[PDB]
């Protein structure tokens, strides 16, 4: 499983969730940096590590951060 | 909204057979099932390869990887404007619902889903790796 | 009526307003540059017309006028070669003595010591010995005067200006509609009747009336100054009826179908001209008459405006099998809707054709004194082989681009394309297995011979002596085409080539063409050829079939054709795109064709080319290919080290520039490895540490310095790799063969 | 006689090399006629060779055991024994031009910084401004040292550095 | 002599590359910026761009000019 | 022709013109002053 | 109100920012209790292609 | 010849140590990646984002320096 952490610089633009091809991220309301949305990563067991999320993050550098961790079948995109 | 139970009586799209389908991972570890209710018969694009014809009404489709199911999900949502929902099926018969885990799609708020893996600091306010040294496993300062 | 002219008047205004605004063709680059990557994207997307817009009509117009510009440039280049053969050549001296004088058409200015490059070629001339074979082509055309080259150059410049005027016209003044381009029936009918049918007919007319008499008199020892001019052979029928008495009969034998009377200038001789070492121009004239008839009847096949003919849609749609589903349906729409689907097929067949040309121009040398100019022959094989491989790689590229952009799954349901994409795993798996099988059983043979001869066990090698792998099928075909005039082609006086077997044709002491034997070494190298070809096919076809999706990345089509990677996820997804498969197929095309042209050079220098002074053919390398090329150390020693003696000792001589481009090409090739072995993220940080020094001195540019894209890094690396390797081989080949041949 | 080198005026391998090159060129010359283009070209090349060797031997160069001229990069050994125009004077002859190029580029950048779209004056050169600066930048050492003495040559630490500086 | 020289020189090159490699691993895994507050080792990281840019200049000049002289000859 | 002269002011055309001029200047220098190895004059 | 004016030039003091020690222009300052309220627009874009970013009141400074 | 090749040797040394020093100093952070210490010494990349981050680690700097070291020696 990779480590996806999301920081308080998230302005809540939903782009990281729309880019995620594995449904790892979701947008949670107001229980984060501020009100008006925030992101979260509850399903990191399905993260492959493609970093489309932080490719789409528009903040300075990346509010969403993928830290490549231990691999598995779900974290290596294996259909076998 | 409540968690939907997977209907096995749902038919499948008209596909002539490929080689990009299921492998021994389906029999051994897991596989995935995506469902959707269509309004017409439309030739869509399989993520495994080739084109299939969805049926008017409900459809069901097997996949060996979650990324395949979400690829078809975004294809059916963006090109056909449908609302699909997929699962995770285990070879012993256990079904685990996956995508709209709260009912609504994850880019939209739901007013009650809990924020996980949220570091409440700035990315430059992370500690140096000397402070997280000898924590057992090799650990990032983001923890 | 259906098939007709359909154009728009004055679609695009002719002004330099969009010349002053770079990046105008796209929505992203027209805003202006902020980083240097804009400067590269401006050039990478310049001719990517199908992303500037969506309407196929404007794309088609852009393509048409761009083709016109390419034709104008080709005409400029042709006129330049004719002009250099008119002003800066020893052509009129070479015609009198083509066996002694070296063809040269490039004079170097004496500025910084490069007057040493003006070699003593012959005919009281000093220049660079050309290897393009224009002198042989011109002699075969019947030129015999520099003035005719001069006026051909001026005609080429006129035609170039005409092509550029045509591009401007057919874009800005009167540009055709989409339904004009989509008349593929008419385009094929015309390109077969008039372009290739009437073109071959006209060239046959020239070959009847200008080439044949002029070259017949040139071969009879007549001086090119006292030969009748071609217009005198047109008007005065007495000269032609003296040279060919069937011209006394006029054109009546044609209209009376007493064609055998024409057997004086329309022959089926076969073999080579003993005095020039090339194909008989009467044979080529009859050839072009025949294929002109063939193409003119082939251009009356498709249905355009009168109900007779074929609809290509009807041929395609009615071709389907039980194994293949719906068959070729939707392919008419694919090819009348996608420019890239057309470009893929066209490039593939055009490059395979160029390699056909390379193989058929050395075994059947068409031009007088072409075979005995070993440099021209080697260069003409190598050049067209390389152009063919490049075109084939581009065919794979544009097939992938089709599959990414222009593919629509609604149009393609259980047709052949769908059925290929559905079992691409079987395709690529069997292709992988055969690539591995061939790699083992073709290269491990060379390794086995290296190990055996290094261990001192030459009786255990794979040779013509120890363990024979004889190419019996090719040997049988050689014997079948050598014995062809006796049984299976009774009206042929000889075989098509002397490479099948028989006697040699030697001209000027040098061997023009002689039988080519094949043994174990030839077996091994041919299987190496097939191996490398199959691996290149593996890469390019895997890029095509997996251009939309794979078991790794199912949404690769939305990612695009040209993207570096999806990420380090899934273990790492770099070079998953269909562009990077072309990037690797380029390397394997180079590795294939380098061996092809190496096989050519060594086999020719060992077993074909040479001199006959006494009783005996003395070849260049002495026939070592049979016994030396069983090993990699053989190709090292007796080819890459032995035949390199001419290029590294060329310093201080006329061929010194060849040694220079040897060393510089070795430089560029290795320079490519800075871009292929490395990655962007290092250079971006180096660049920003440099930008710090530029900021400190207030010289940081407004256009922010970025490292090259990942895709651009790979493209630069493959470009420098191919350039350096091919140019190293070019220098080595030419420096070797201009000296020893 | 700086590093054991013999002057090229009295070097024997130098003369042997001149004779060798002229012998090569006359070997090429003997196959041509009296007044033909190859003959005139080779005669001109022979004369260029003779003049080149004469001018190198006249300039006081030092030749090695191979007869080839060896340059003296050390100032002090070059200024003493008359070899300054080998590496030392062309050093400043280069540096003037190179700093001139760099200073014109710097001045152009600083000039276009103030405009509305500064990046478009870098892909599209403002040739009036560029030529004006290319002409008035011939005093680049004086203006450079005056920009240095005022402190306006170097940017302060408003430079974009990294997290660990 | 040849084997010994080439041997020890390649050994030296590999060892010297490993030296800087482990210096990097130090900067990552073992370096504490607060315990090295203001010392020479932090002063290196504070002017790292100057070091890298000047090393780049030396490399660039040497390559330009050595290759230029070699190609000229 | 303001736009045409803007085009000739672009980076590649100006570079072509300037390097053509520089190369021609160096070439004519090396013609009229052949083989300049040192600064003797 | 908090922060600088909505046209002021601002030097960024965030250490991990692309525009650290680099001048920017304020688009707006969100007057709520939001963390990182200052919206700064820059003439030069970062590696991602962005010219705007949200910064805090302690990460901004005049000129 | 000794002059020219000693300057080639200087080129190789300075460039090898340029790559190595750069990797060591930017081991902890760059403008393309200021959180590089949080990823360790040897990590593959930071994705195709931010223009491309291939061979951005310090490990990859050592890697690219081994080529220049082998050339130097
Ligand atoms: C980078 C290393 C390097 C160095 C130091 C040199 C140095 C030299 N080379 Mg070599 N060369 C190199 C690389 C190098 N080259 C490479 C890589 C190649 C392969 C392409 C060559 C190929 C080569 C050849 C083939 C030749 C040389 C020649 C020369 C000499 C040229 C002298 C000259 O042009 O006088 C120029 C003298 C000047 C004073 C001009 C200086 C520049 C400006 C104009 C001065 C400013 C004056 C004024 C203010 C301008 C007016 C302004 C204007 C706008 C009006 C010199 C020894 C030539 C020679 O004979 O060598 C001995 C020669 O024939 N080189
Ligand atoms: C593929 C096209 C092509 C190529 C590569 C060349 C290449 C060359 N030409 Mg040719 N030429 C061409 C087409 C071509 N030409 C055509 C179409 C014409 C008819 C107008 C000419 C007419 C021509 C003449 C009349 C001369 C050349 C010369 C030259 C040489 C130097 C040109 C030069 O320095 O220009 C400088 C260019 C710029 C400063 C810009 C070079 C080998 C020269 C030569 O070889 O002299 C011995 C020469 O005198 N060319
Ligand atoms: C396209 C190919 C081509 C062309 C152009 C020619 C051309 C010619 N051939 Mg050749 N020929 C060819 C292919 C060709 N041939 C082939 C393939 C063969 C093998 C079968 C031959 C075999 C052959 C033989 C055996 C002979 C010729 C001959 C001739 C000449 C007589 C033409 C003739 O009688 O036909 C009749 C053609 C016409 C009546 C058309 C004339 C059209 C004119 C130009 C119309 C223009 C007028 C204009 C409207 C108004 C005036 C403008 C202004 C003044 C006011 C002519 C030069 C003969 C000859 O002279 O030998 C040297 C001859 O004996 N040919
Ligand atoms: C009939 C031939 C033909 C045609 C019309 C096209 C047309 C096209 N190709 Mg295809 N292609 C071809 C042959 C062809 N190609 C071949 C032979 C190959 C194999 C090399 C490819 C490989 C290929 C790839 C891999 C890609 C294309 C792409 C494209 C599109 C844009 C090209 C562009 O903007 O480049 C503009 C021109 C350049 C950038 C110049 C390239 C610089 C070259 C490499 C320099 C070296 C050449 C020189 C002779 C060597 C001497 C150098 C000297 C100057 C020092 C366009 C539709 C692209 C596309 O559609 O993707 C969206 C793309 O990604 N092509
Ligand atoms: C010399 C360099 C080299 C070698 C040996 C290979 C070898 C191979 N490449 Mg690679 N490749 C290379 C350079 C090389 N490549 C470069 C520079 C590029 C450019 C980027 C590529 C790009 C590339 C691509 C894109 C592809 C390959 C493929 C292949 C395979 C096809 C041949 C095969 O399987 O035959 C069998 C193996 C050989 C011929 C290798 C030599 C082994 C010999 C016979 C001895 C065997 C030893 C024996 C087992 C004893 C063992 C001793 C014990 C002590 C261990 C093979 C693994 C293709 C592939 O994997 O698909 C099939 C493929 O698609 N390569
Ligand atoms: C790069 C370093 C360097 C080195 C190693 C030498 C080495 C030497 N110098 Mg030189 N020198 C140099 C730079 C150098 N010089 C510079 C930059 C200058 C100022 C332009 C001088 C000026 C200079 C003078 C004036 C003299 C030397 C002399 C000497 C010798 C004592 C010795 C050969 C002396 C000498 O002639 O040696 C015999 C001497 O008198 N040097
Ligand atoms: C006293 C010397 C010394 C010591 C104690 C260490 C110790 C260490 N190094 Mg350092 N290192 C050294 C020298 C040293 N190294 C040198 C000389 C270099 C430059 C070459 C490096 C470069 C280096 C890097 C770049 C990295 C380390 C890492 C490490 C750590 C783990 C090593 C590892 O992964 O093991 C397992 C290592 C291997 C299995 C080595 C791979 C196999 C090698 C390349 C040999 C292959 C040769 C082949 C078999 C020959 C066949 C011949 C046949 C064909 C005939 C460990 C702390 C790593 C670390 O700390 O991670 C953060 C790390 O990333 N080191
Ligand atoms: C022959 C191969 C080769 C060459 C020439 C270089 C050259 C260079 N590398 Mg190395 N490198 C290589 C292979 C090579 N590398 C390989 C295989 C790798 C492993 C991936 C690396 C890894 C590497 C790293 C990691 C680093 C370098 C760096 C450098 C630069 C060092 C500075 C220098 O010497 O400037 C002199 C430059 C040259 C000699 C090359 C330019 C050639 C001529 C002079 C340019 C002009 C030619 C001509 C006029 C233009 C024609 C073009 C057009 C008109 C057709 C330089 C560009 C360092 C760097 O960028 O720091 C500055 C650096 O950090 N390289
Ligand atoms: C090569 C010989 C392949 C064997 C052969 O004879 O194939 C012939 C076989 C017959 O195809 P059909 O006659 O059904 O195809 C009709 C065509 O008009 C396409 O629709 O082709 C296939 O089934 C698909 C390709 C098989 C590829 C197999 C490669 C092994
Ligand atoms: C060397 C290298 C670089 C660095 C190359 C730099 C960014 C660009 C090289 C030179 C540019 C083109 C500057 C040349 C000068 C400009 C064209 C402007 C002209 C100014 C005067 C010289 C006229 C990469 O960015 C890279 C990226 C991905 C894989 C491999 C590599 C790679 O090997
Ligand atoms: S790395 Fe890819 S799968 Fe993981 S969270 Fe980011 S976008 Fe989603
Ligand atoms: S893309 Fe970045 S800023 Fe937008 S919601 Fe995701 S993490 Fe927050
Ligand atoms: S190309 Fe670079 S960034 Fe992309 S996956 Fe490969 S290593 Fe990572």
């Amino acid at each position: 499983a990779h480590i996806v952490k999301i920081y308080d610089t998230c302005i809540g633009c939903t782009q990281c969730v729309r880019a995620c091809p594995l449904d790892v991220l979701e947008m949670v309301p107001w229980d984060g940096c501020k009100a008006s949305q925030m992101a979260s990563a509850p399903r990191t067991e399905d993260c492959v590590g493609c970093k489309r999320c932080e490719t789409a993050c528009p903040t300075d550098f990346l509010s969403v951060r993928v830290y490549l961790g231990s691999e598995s079948t779900r974290s290596m995109g294996l259909s076998y | 909204w409540t968690v939907p139970t997977l209907n096995p009586d749902t038919p499948s799209p008209i596909f002539g057979g490929s080689t990009g389908g299921l492998l021994r991972k389906a029999q051994t570890e897991e596989f995935y099932v995506i469902t959707w209710e269509a309004k017409k018969e439309q030739i869509f694009e399989m993520p495994t390869g080739g084109a299939a014809i969805m049926r008017q009404g409900p459809n069901l489709l097997k996949f060996g990887k979650k990324e395949q199911c979400l690829a078809l999900t975004t294809q059916l949502r963006n090109k056909f404007k449908l609302t699909p929902c997929f699962y995770r099926v285990f070879p012993d018969g256990k079904v685990q619902y996956l995508h709209p885990a709260d009912g609504v799609y994850p880019e939209k708020v739901n007013a009650g889903r809990v924020g996980a893996n949220q570091n409440m600091r700035r990315i430059g306010q992370n500690v140096n790796p000397i402070k997280v040294k000898f924590s057992g496993r090799m650990m990032s300062p983001a923890e | 009526k259906k098939v007709k002219i359909a154009v728009d008047r004055n679609p695009v205004e002719t002004s330099f307003e969009k010349w002053a605004k770079p990046g105008h063709f796209s929505r992203t680059l027209s805003k202006g540059p902020n980083t240097t990557t804009w400067i590269w994207n401006l050039h990478a997307d310049a001719h990517d017309f199908d992303s500037h817009t969506s309407d196929l009509e404007e794309i088609s117009r852009k393509v048409f006028s761009a083709h016109f510009g390419q034709l104008g440039i080709i005409f400029i280049w042709l006129s330049g070669m004719y002009f250099h053969g008119a002003r800066f050549s020893n052509y009129e001296a070479w015609l009198s003595d083509p066996t002694h004088i070296k063809p040269s058409a490039q004079v170097v200015w004496p500025i910084v010591g490069q007057e040493i490059l003006n070699g003593d070629v012959g005919g009281g001339f000093q220049g660079i010995q050309i290897t393009s074979g224009f002198f042989q082509l011109w002699r075969a055309s019947g030129i015999t005067s520099e003035l005719q080259l001069y006026t051909t150059a001026i005609g080429g410049l006129v035609m170039a200006a005409a092509m550029f005027f045509a591009g401007w016209f057919h874009y800005h003044k009167a540009a055709p509609k989409l339904e004009w381009f989509q008349n593929v029936e008419s385009m094929l009918n015309h390109h077969l009747g008039g372009l290739l049918g009437l073109g071959s007919l006209a060239w046959a007319g020239h070959q009847i009336h200008v080439s044949l008499p002029v070259n017949k008199l040139l071969d009879a020892g007549v001086d090119p100054k006292e030969i009748p001019l071609p217009h005198d052979l047109l008007l005065n029928r007495a000269i032609m009826a003296d040279l060919y008495p069937s011209f006394a009969k006029g054109i009546a034998p044609f209209f009376t179908l007493n064609w055998s009377e024409y057997s004086d200038f329309l022959t089926f001789k076969g073999g080579l001209n003993p005095v020039t070492g090339g194909l008989w121009l009467s044979d080529t004239a009859h050839h072009h008459v025949a294929i002109a008839v063939l193409f003119l009847v082939a251009g009356h096949m498709y249905r355009t405006n009168w109900g007779i003919g074929h609809s290509m849609k009807e041929i395609l749609e009615a071709h389907r099998g039980p194994f293949t589903g719906e068959g070729h349906v939707g392919l008419y729409e694919i090819l009348t809707t996608s420019w890239h689907a057309q470009l893929a097929i066209n490039l593939a067949l055009f490059g395979s054709l160029s390699i056909i040309v390379a193989h058929h121009m050395y075994a059947m040398p068409p031009y007088p004194y072409l075979a005995t100019d070993y440099g021209t022959q080697l260069s003409l094989f190598t050049h067209h082989t390389w152009i063919g491989g490049f075109c084939i790689v581009g065919a794979g590229a544009h097939a992938a681009i089709f599959m990414v952009r222009d593919y629509d799954p609604t149009n393609n349901y259980n047709n052949l394309l769908d059925r290929v994409i559905r079992h691409r795993d079987a395709i690529i798996s069997h292709l992988n297995w055969v690539c591995i099988f061939l790699g083992f059983h073709s290269f491990g043979l060379y390794i086995h011979n290296d190990t055996m001869s290094a261990l001192g066990r030459p009786q255990d090698m794979f040779s013509d002596t120890a363990i024979q792998l004889q190419p019996v099928f090719a040997q049988w075909i050689q014997n079948t085409h050598f014995l062809a005039p006796q049984l299976t082609a009774p009206n042929a006086l000889a075989a098509t080539s002397l490479t099948w077997g028989g006697d040699l044709v030697a001209v000027g002491g040098k061997v023009a063409m002689m039988p080519i034997s094949l043994g174990t070494s030839d077996f091994m190298v041919h299987h190496i050829h097939a191996f490398t070809i199959h691996v290149t096919v593996l890469i390019l076809l895997k890029g095509v079939l997996f251009a939309r999706s794979s078991r790794l990345i199912p949404d690769k089509a939305n990612l695009g054709f040209r993207f570096p990677c999806d990420g380090p996820g899934r273990g790492g997804t770099c070079q998953v795109s269909a562009w990077d498969h072309v990037f690797l197929g380029l390397f394997w095309m180079y590795n294939s064709l380098s061996i092809v042209i190496f096989h050519f050079s060594w086999k020719m220098q060992s077993d074909v080319w040479g001199t006959v002074t006494a009783s005996g053919v003395s070849h260049i390398t002495g026939g070592n290919f049979a016994q030396s090329a069983n090993t990699i150390n053989g190709w090292l020693r007796d080819f890459l080290w032995a035949q390199s003696s001419q290029v590294i000792q060329s310093y201080g001589s006329a061929l010194s520039a060849y040694g220079l481009i040897f060393l510089g090409a070795h430089f560029v090739w290795a320079f490519s490895l800075m871009f292929l072995f490395s990655g962007r993220g290092y250079w971006q940080e180096l660049i920003e540490s440099i930008v710090w020094a530029h900021n400190k001195l207030k010289v940081a540019p407004a256009i922010q310095p970025r490292a090259l894209s990942i895709t651009q890094g790979r493209a630069v690396g493959v470009a420098h790799y191919l350039l350096g390797g091919i140019a190293t081989t070019w220098s080595f080949f030419l420096a070797r063969i201009i000296s020893v041949g | 006689d700086i590093a054991g080198l013999t002057p090229c005026s009295e070097s024997k391998a130098y003369a042997k090399l001149e004779k060798k090159e002229l012998k090569t060129l006359e070997k090429r010359l003997k196959q041509y006629e009296a007044d033909s283009a190859p003959a005139v070209a080779l005669k001109a090349t022979m004369e260029r060779t003779k003049a080149r060797f004469a001018n190198y031997a006249k300039a006081g160069l030092l030749c090695g055991n191979d007869g080839l001229p060896h340059l003296i990069a050390d100032p002090g050994l070059a200024l003493k024994y008359g070899h300054a125009g080998e590496v030392f004077i062309p050093t400043f002859g280069f540096l003037y031009v190179a700093g001139y190029i760099g200073y014109v580029g710097r001045q152009y950048l600083i000039a276009v910084k103030g405009e509305a779209k500064p990046t478009d004056k870098e892909i599209i050169i403002d040739v009036p401004l560029a030529t004006k600066l290319a002409w008035q930048g011939a005093g680049w050492p004086l203006a450079a040292v005056q920009e240095l003495q005022r402190g306006t040559l170097l940017e302060k630490e408003e430079n974009i550095t990294v997290s660990p500086r | 002599q040849a084997a010994l020289y080439t041997h020890h020189q390649y050994i030296a090159g590999f060892i010297m590359c490993g030296a800087f490699a482990h210096g990097a691993i130090f900067f990552i895994r073992d370096y504490d910026p607060e315990q090295n507050k203001g010392n020479v080792l932090a002063r290196m990281l504070d002017h790292k761009e100057a070091l890298i840019s000047h090393l780049s200049w030396v490399s660039l000049f040497l390559g330009f000019h050595t290759l230029g002289l070699y190609v000229h000859n | 022709m303001k736009d045409f002269t803007t085009y000739l002011s672009t980076a590649p055309v100006i570079a072509t013109i300037w390097f053509t001029f520089t190369a021609g200047l160096l070439i004519e220098i090396n013609r009229y002053f052949p083989d300049p190895l040192v600064f003797s004059f | 109100e908090v922060g600088p004016k909505r046209g002021s030039l601002v030097k960024i003091l965030r250490p991990e920012s692309y525009w650290f020690n680099q001048v920017g222009k304020v688009v707006s300052v969100d007057q709520s209790g939001v963390r990182y309220p200052v919206v700064v627009r820059f003439e030069n874009q970062n590696y991602a292609g962005v010219t705007t970013n949200n910064y805090a009141l302690d990460e901004v400074v005049a000129a | 010849g000794d002059f020219l090749v000693h300057h080639a040797i200087a080129l190789g040394l300075h460039t090898t140590t340029l790559i190595l020093v750069k990797g060591a100093l930017d081991a902890r952070g760059s403008k393309l990646m200021p959180d590089k210490k949080d990823f360790g010494y040897s990590f593959p990349c930071d994705g195709p984002g931010r223009g491309g981050t291939c061979d951005i680690s310090a490990y990859d700097a050592f890697y690219l320096a081994v080529f220049w070291m082998l050339n130097t020696i």
